[PDB]
């Protein structure tokens, strides 16, 4: 139902609050994926398909040659195979310290890291800030999400699965 | 001949309607455009308009009104569109921030149920007055006038020049408890007034207790600061008009219809009392035409230049909210629950540059219509320009044809901005607006009533737009109104319903009288002696005023009634009191057990816990006089078949996707019992009433009109 510029808007932040208001209030358009993931192609600087968008600067991806699914940053940073933890294959900050915490919080309205820790995760590439956990001490590395992508395009949307190798 | 005693009044952003009423309750109706920059012009014309089919002059009558009421627009237009003055506020120190924070409640008011709980829906709107234009003084009076950090008076002088530096339009001072204690919030407005003076500049300054002194401090001080922000621009306006009219002759004081349905002068200084004054006067109208013809579930339903107006009238009855929210603010004052939404004839068409989509208002063009008006200087069209495309309107009857309104301007403006952008016809480009209104209205006042619980088959539905007339069809069509009904005065409705108005004053005071259930008939006498001062206080009150306006005692007709609560309560209930005196023991008893009978009413009789003990909490006297109501006519009905005199002809009238000539009536030459089958238009001098294929109306003996589909 909805205008492909107004759907560029929500992306970039930008849309109008009254059709922010119809696309909540309303019943979805079920054209928002396929609408949604072209428009971030576009704005991609590599050519492989999009299979999923995972963050903002993140995305499951088809290599156009081998056509193996991969999880990768915007800039071009292939991090594991999709069925993996990309996160195992990123780089981390951890702020363990009082003195770190106090970075990015006020003393008093910051964890305290014997309780609490503020792990980042970065893009080797590019240094882009792709998720914070803020788990205990020992806590395991979080795979967040697993998606069905094969049933989601086939059951969800009548869509062909993208061709796919190993 | 004729005395013309009662004269009722709509200031509109389009046209301002005048309603005389005489004597024995004959009337009459004039429309002029407003002069929205002095109301008075505007109402000279009209009043001369209305009274010259009276054939008679301004001059004679004025001198035998004995009352008027006014109602307008203005003020809540420049209200719900923003367009208020920079205007800035003094609080105490440390809680500059209330404001601005909403209460947290103002991110979600007036949302529809399923709004209510979407959480991602809340929103706030921007604040009345910016953070840069608050100011903290260092005071704090506590919950019973008690001054626990008395005023430092210095921080006080350096809010007022941080503020008249910041060039503030005007000035508002909201201290915490300042209505139980105003010295503190007094002294602050001395300091303030006393440095705009030293200032030179123009800067008028509010303190909340000088106008609303009533607990909980946002809906205070949102309440105040309208005061400042879009008060003040009309403030010139009643005493330009009562000028006006006392120069010319008047011996009365105007009235306005305020907030609760209730009229008070036009010389109070709580002008946000009068801000919902036009929408309310329909609704009384309504209301007081139910009451003659029986009809006691009534839905009413205004098109104006610029708005939609929509209320219920319940059993008889409006709704009235007590601390309510409005353009999503809490308030203050007492309110008549009403909705609308923002289109009308004059609402402007224009379309999304990317989405190409259409967008009505919510801007309006006023007292000019539009395009087709060679003189108004609007260049963008207008839902008036698509009526003159489509044959809606006639182009030589605007206003009887005293207005120029062409044709083929509303057709070239419709083509290059809509039609041609569109790839569409005119008739099509036209056509899809009057369309897409008609649904969005249609929607609108389904679901109002929906939400509220009710069937729309419950009601009827009075249509009384003024443009409202022209799509009765369209937001009533289906909907399956057990009557829809058009009356023959309908562009004046909110001046009908000011002119028919009771002729009512009405006082308060508080009290604190506090009562255990087991008393002693001492400590009963004394209570029930203290409420009987009040009322004789408030009852010279009530003829002292009356006096002054030209009544003796006689006329006036009392009714005394007082505000109860068990004890440790926070809101009370109005009470009618059953006696009119007081005084011994058992009386005290008939208060208590009336006050408990409506509570069970009220809630549910095991709501009820007079263990609590009892609370009188103030007292209030109504004062009526007689005045002439305006008279429903009770004409004999005829036959079924109009009079070939009221044929004028017909017009091209588009519909759907279809030309057909339909029919032109002259509605005055209409007699009770006839009917008109669609295709038709029912012209007057001032009211458009559309009839498309598909649709029927007949007129009864009260000169009403009644929709059917057929
Ligand atoms: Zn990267």
């Amino acid at each position: 139902a909805y205008t492909r510029s107004k759907i560029v808007d929500l992306v970039d932040g930008k849309i109008d609050p009254d059709t922010l208001h119809q696309m909540l209030s309303t019943p979805k358009d079920p054209e928002r994926f396929v609408t949604y993931v072209e428009i971030l192609q576009e704005r991609m600087p590599w050519d492989d398909k999009i299979i999923l968008p995972l963050g903002p600067k993140l995305f499951i991806v088809q290599q156009k040659v081998s056509k193996k699914w991969t999880v990768r940053c915007e800039c071009g940073h292939d991090f594991c195979d999709w069925k993996d933890n990309w996160k195992l294959s990123a780089r981390v900050h951890v702020r363990d310290t009082p003195q770190k915490m106090e970075e990015i919080y006020p003393r008093l309205m910051a964890p305290t890291p014997s309780w609490q820790v503020i792990r980042e995760y970065f893009c080797p590439e590019c240094g882009t800030l792709h998720d914070v956990e803020a788990p205990t001490p020992w806590y395991p590395v979080i795979h967040d999400f697993s998606p069905d992508i094969e049933g989601f395009y086939q059951e969800w949307l009548g869509l062909p699965v993208p061709e796919r190798a190993d | 001949l004729r005395n013309v005693q009662v004269l009722g009044i709509d200031a509109g952003g389009t046209m301002t309607d005048t309603f005389f009423v005489d004597q024995d309750g004959d009337f009459v109706v004039g429309k002029a455009q407003s002069t929205p920059q002095n109301e008075a012009l505007g109402l000279i014309a009209s009043s001369e308009d209305g009274l010259a089919n009276w054939g008679m002059s301004l001059h004679e009558a004025l001198a035998q009104l004995q009352t008027g009421v006014y109602s307008g627009t203005a003020m809540l237009n420049r209200v719900v569109q923003r367009k208020g003055l920079k205007c800035g506020l003094i609080v105490n120190r440390g809680m500059e921030d209330f404001h601005r924070m909403g209460r947290a409640v103002q991110s979600h008011l007036g949302y529809a149920y399923e709004d209510r709980i979407h959480l991602n829906t809340h929103r706030y709107d921007p604040p009345l007055v910016p953070r840069h234009l608050t100011r903290g003084v260092v005071e704090r009076t506590d919950m019973i006038g008690t001054q626990v950090i008395p005023l430092r008076e210095d921080t006080a002088r350096d809010a007022a020049r941080d503020l008249i530096a910041a060039d503030a339009e005007g000035i508002v001072i909201s201290l915490l408890h300042s209505y139980k204690n105003p010295e503190n919030e007094r002294r602050v407005r001395d300091i303030v007034l006393e440095e705009v003076e030293k200032s030179g500049k123009k800067i008028p300054v509010f303190a909340s207790a000088d106008y609303y002194p009533v607990r909980k401090e946002t809906h205070r001080t949102n309440t105040t600061i309208l005061e400042g922000y879009a008060a003040e621009p009309s403030r010139q306006t009643l005493s330009k008009i009562s000028n006006a009219f006392k120069e010319r002759g008047t011996k009365f004081d105007f009235r306005v219809m305020a907030t609760h349905g209730g009229t008070i002068s036009w010389k109070a200084k709580e002008l946000a009392r009068t801000i919902v004054s036009g929408p309310i006067g329909g609704v009384i109208g309504a209301k007081y035409l139910g009451e003659v013809l029986g009809y006691k579930n009534i839905a009413c339903s205004d098109i104006g230049g610029t708005s939609f107006d929509v209320a219920l009238i319940t059993q008889g009855e409006m709704t009235i909210k007590n601390d309510p929210d409005m353009a999503r603010l809490v308030l203050s004052l007492p309110l008549v629950a009403m909705d609308s939404v923002g289109a009308g004839a004059g609402s402007f068409i224009r379309l999304d540059p990317y989405t190409r989509a259409i967008k009505l208002g919510p801007d309006s063009a006023g007292y000019r219509v539009g395009v087709c008006w060679k003189e108004s200087g609007i260049e963008t069209v207008t839902i008036s320009d698509c009526h003159m495309v489509l044959g809606y309107l006639n182009p030589d009857n605007f206003l009887g044809g005293a207005v120029k309104l062409d044709r083929q301007r509303s057709v070239d403006a419709i083509k290059a901005q809509i039609a041609d952008p569109l790839g569409l016809s005119v008739e099509d480009a036209a056509a899809g607006v009057i369309e897409l209104l008609d649904s969005d209205l249609r929607d609108y006042l389904r679901s109002m009533i929906s939400g509220k619980g009710y069937s729309p088959a419950s009601f009827v539905c009075f249509s009384y737009g003024g443009a409202g007339p022209v799509h009765t069809y369209g937001y009533t069509e289906g909907l399956g109104f057990e009557d829809v009904i058009v009356p023959a005065w309908a562009a004046g409705f909110s001046a009908f319903g000011c002119a028919a108005a009771d002729f009512e004053y009405r006082y308060d005071k508080s009290l604190d009288i506090n009562m255990p259930t087991e008393t002693p008939d001492t400590d009963k006498e004394k209570a029930a002696a203290t409420l009987q001062a009040a009322w004789e206080e408030l009852t010279k009150n009530v003829l002292e005023e009356f006096k002054l306006n030209g009544y003796s005692a006689d006329q006036v007709t009392l009714q005394p009634g007082y505000r109860m609560q068990y004890r440790g309560q926070l809101n009370d209930l109005e009470i009618e009191s059953p006696l009119a005196q007081a005084h011994t023991a058992a009386d005290w008893d008939q208060l208590t057990d009336a006050f408990n009978a409506t509570y069970g009413r009220v809630y549910a009789a095991s709501a009820r816990s007079p263990e609590l003990g009892y609370s009188v909490t103030g007292a209030i006297m109504r004062g009526m006089v007689p005045i002439p109501k305006p008279k429903i006519p009770k004409e004999p009905e005829e036959g079924e078949t109009p009079p070939e005199s009221a044929k004028i002809g017909t017009r091209k009238f588009y519909r759907k996707k279809r030309w057909v000539d339909a029919q032109l009536y002259h509605m005055e030459s209409l007699r009770p019992g006839n009917r008109v089958m669609g295709p038709a238009v029912i012209e007057s001098d001032a009211t458009t009433f559309v009839v498309p294929d598909g649709f029927e109306t007949w007129l009864d003996g009260h000169r009403l009109f009644h929709l059917r589909e057929v």
